[PDB]
């Protein structure tokens, strides 16, 4: 938050009294225009609600990379000035799909091909289905 | 960038973008790259 | 005369280009695999204008030319 | 630079010709034969139907021969195609009459020639 | 050898040597286009 | 004014319809532009030759360059031509030489022949009221000017001559 | 613009593109007498379900509020659908068959992109699919 001489605050942003804004529902926010621990944001919903006072313009913060975690922390401190500030930690977890990369400490970096089965991975003698196959080659 | 538009022509000589002959028949006797083989000639090698 | 009595692959491009596109405009039929058929049983409105280096051209038909 | 009584009349105008309000009327008229056959079409354009009017009442010759002899007597002429709208649409009848109709006409041809010629255009009008 | 014949024949096109640093149309055809569906 | 000549033009047919249907899409198209170049298009009587139709790179569309016989109509400066009379006023005249109209403006109207109201037609007269200018007469005027307006070209006509006026 | 994966089971001109990115990809269809009794189911779905269209072209922005009375569709138009299987994208020339995750798949990160005419498809059919290089 910075006041300025445009200058602008933390609110919520009713739709038909600020200015252009996508199709992000605005049901996450609070009273002041932060977002409570423990919301899930899906992709590219408001979560700090920042308007420049003008009729007022819109600079909403939105969620990159349209993850769709969880909300975990809000912090609101005062900057180095005697500005508001607030801090938010989205957490998100990620299972490992097809495609993320793994790596022994011996070198030879490594995709991730296809997630089989205990059903269908080889099992040993005595029931063990090992977690991983590497090639020979 | 050195050969950018270096072409055949219908001629089949080898003609480019300042329109200039480079070759009359192209690689020496008209022929296309990936059609031809390795082969021997078995009058040449042998004695009288 | 003096251009080559077969097709090259870029008028085969060029034709069965075009002639699935106007195919797909609503024209009358003699999209792509409706083309193929017809060059390979010999059934297209297209004169090829092959040009030559000095300026000139000649004008080829798919009918007085053998087809790959 | 250019005008008509300066006669500039370039290479896009210079293989043209002047055509009669009759000389049109010959023709308009095959045009619309060429409508009458493909009857109930999509009719001819407006500017047409005004042009259909501005040959109908200023045809100053009928007969087939007498459009023509009139175009032929000053087709023998050495004045301009422009110069002889003049003398078989807008029709002096006298050669002062014609180098008042057009005053474009002098360092030109003698009044006799003027006179003479254009009097026998005269004879040959269809009148009614 | 035929991409070694370019090489050698780019360069000293001009007599001395350097550094470095659709011919084609269509037409269509009205008289097969009457017949046919 | 009417002169027959050679005239060059292309038609972009559409491959909906694949001779003679381009022929009859030539007269829709061309018949009547507005062209500083060469004027109205009257009529098209002889037609040069039904070009080689060639296909454009992309977009279908197949192209026939057609060369063709047509009168043209164009407005040329120095130009007498007996007109219709339609209006008349002491701001000008809207006359029409056959379809291209006509102006008359003030500098060229002649101040002799004062506006008539009495007749049902408004006119000029004169004081001997012989000569009352009625509908459908004929009046000389030159073309001294090209005055396109609405992407038409109406001419200016001049009475300040050798009888400029009322036949 | 995603990894590469290793996948032996397609034919060697195919990819694997998945269904987060072939759902934003289109590839621009005119209207024949084949397709538009085809097209208007992929019409009436829209951009809710995967195997949809994006505008009509009749420029109609067929993702939200669709107003039923502008569902026409004649022979001449062009059609934006998604993406199918057997269409054509390029590296060589690929041909897209739809193996769901999040990556590409081919039978052996790289970016994806898609003509968008019946002419420049056939010119990379007959001169540049993978086999063909």
């Amino acid at each position: 938050e910075s006041k300025k001489d445009q200058e602008e605050v933390f609110e919520k942003p009713t739709r038909e009294t600020c200015q252009g804004m996508r199709h992000a529902i605005y049901d996450k926010l609070d009273d002041d225009g932060l977002i409570a621990p423990g919301v899930r944001v899906s992709g590219d919903d408001v979560i700090i609600g920042k308007t420049v006072t003008l009729t007022k313009r819109d600079c909403s913060t939105f969620l990159r990379t349209s993850e769709t975690g969880i909300v975990d922390q809000v912090m609101v401190t005062l900057n180095q000035e005697g500005y508001k500030f607030c801090k938010i930690r989205v957490r998100s977890v990620r299972i490992p799909q097809i495609g993320d990369k793994f790596a022994s400490r011996h070198g030879q970096k490594g995709t991730c091909g296809i997630q089989y089965r205990q059903e269908d991975m080889p099992f040993t003698c005595e029931g063990i289905t090992p977690d991983i196959i590497i090639n020979p080659h | 960038k050195s050969m950018e538009s270096v072409m055949v022509k219908y001629d089949a000589t080898v003609r480019n973008s300042i329109n200039q002959v480079v070759q009359l028949r192209y690689g020496e006797d008209g022929l296309a790259g990936e059609s031809v083989e390795f082969q021997n000639l078995a009058t040449l090698k042998p004695s009288n | 005369r003096i251009t080559t009595p077969y097709m090259t692959k870029y008028e085969r491009a060029r034709v069965l280009g075009t002639r699935a596109l106007q195919i797909a405009m609503c024209a009358p039929v003699m999209p792509l695999l409706i083309a193929m058929k017809e060059l390979k049983a010999r059934k297209i409105p297209i004169i090829i204008r092959r040009y030559l280096p000095d300026g000139s051209y000649e004008d080829w038909g798919v009918d007085e030319l053998i087809i790959t | 630079e250019e005008d008509a009584s300066q006669l500039i009349f370039p290479k896009e105008f210079e293989t043209a010709e002047t055509l009669l309000n009759s000389e049109v009327h010959m023709l308009l008229e095959h045009r619309k034969q060429q409508n009458e056959s493909a009857e109930d079409e999509q009719e001819l354009s407006e500017v047409f139907m005004k042009t259909l009017n501005y040959t109908a009442r200023f045809s100053r010759f009928k007969n087939r021969e007498t459009i023509a002899s009139v175009r032929s007597l000053l087709l023998q002429k050495k004045l301009h195609k422009f110069e002889l709208a003049c003398l078989a649409n807008l029709c002096p009848e006298t050669a002062e009459e014609s180098k008042a109709l057009i005053p474009s006409l002098e360092g030109r041809f003698e009044d006799e020639e003027l006179q003479q010629i254009l009097d026998d255009i005269q004879t040959k009008r269809s009148f009614q | 050898y035929r991409h070694l014949a370019l090489l050698c024949d780019t360069m000293t096109c001009r007599g001395h040597l350097m550094a470095i640093t659709g011919c084609f149309d269509l037409l269509l055809d009205a008289e097969k286009c009457k017949y046919g569906m | 004014m009417f002169y027959h000549i050679s005239l060059e033009h292309e038609i972009l047919l559409h491959p909906r319809y694949f001779l003679n249907t381009v022929k009859q899409k030539l007269f829709t198209e061309v018949e009547g532009t507005c062209t500083g170049k060469y004027g109205f298009v009257i009529a098209v009587t002889t037609i040069d030759n039904i070009g080689a139709g060639v296909i454009q790179p992309g977009r279908g569309f197949v192209l026939y360059p057609v060369k063709y016989k047509a009168i043209v109509f164009r407005p040329f400066k120095g130009e007498v031509v007996d007109a219709v009379v339609t209006q008349v006023n002491k701001v000008g005249l809207f006359t029409e030489i056959g379809p291209m109209s006509c102006f008359i403006s003030r500098h060229s109207i002649p101040s002799e022949m004062e506006f008539d109201p009495n007749s049902n037609p408004p006119c000029y007269k004169t004081m001997d009221e012989d000569i009352v200018i009625q509908q459908d007469d004929e009046i000389r005027l030159k073309i001294v000017g090209t005055r396109v307006d609405k992407n038409d070209i109406f001419a200016i006509g001049s009475l300040m001559d050798d009888y400029l006026g009322l036949v | 613009r995603t990894v590469i994966t290793p996948d032996p089971n397609l034919s060697i001109d195919q990819v694997g593109v998945p269904r987060s990115i072939a759902a934003n990809m289109t590839f621009a269809e005119i209207v024949t007498p084949f397709n538009i009794d085809r097209l208007q189911e992929l019409v009436r779905r829209g951009n809710s379900q995967y195997p949809g269209a994006k505008y009509i072209i009749r420029r109609i922005d067929l993702r939200f509020h669709p107003k039923p009375s502008d569902l026409h569709l004649q022979t001449g138009y062009k059609v934006e659908r998604h993406m199918c299987d057997g269409d054509i994208v390029i590296f060589m020339g690929h041909r897209v068959r739809i193996l769901p995750w999040s990556t590409f798949r081919l039978n052996l990160e790289m970016n994806l992109h898609l003509p968008q005419s019946l002419e420049t498809r056939a010119e990379i059919q007959e001169l540049a699919m993978v086999p063909r290089m």
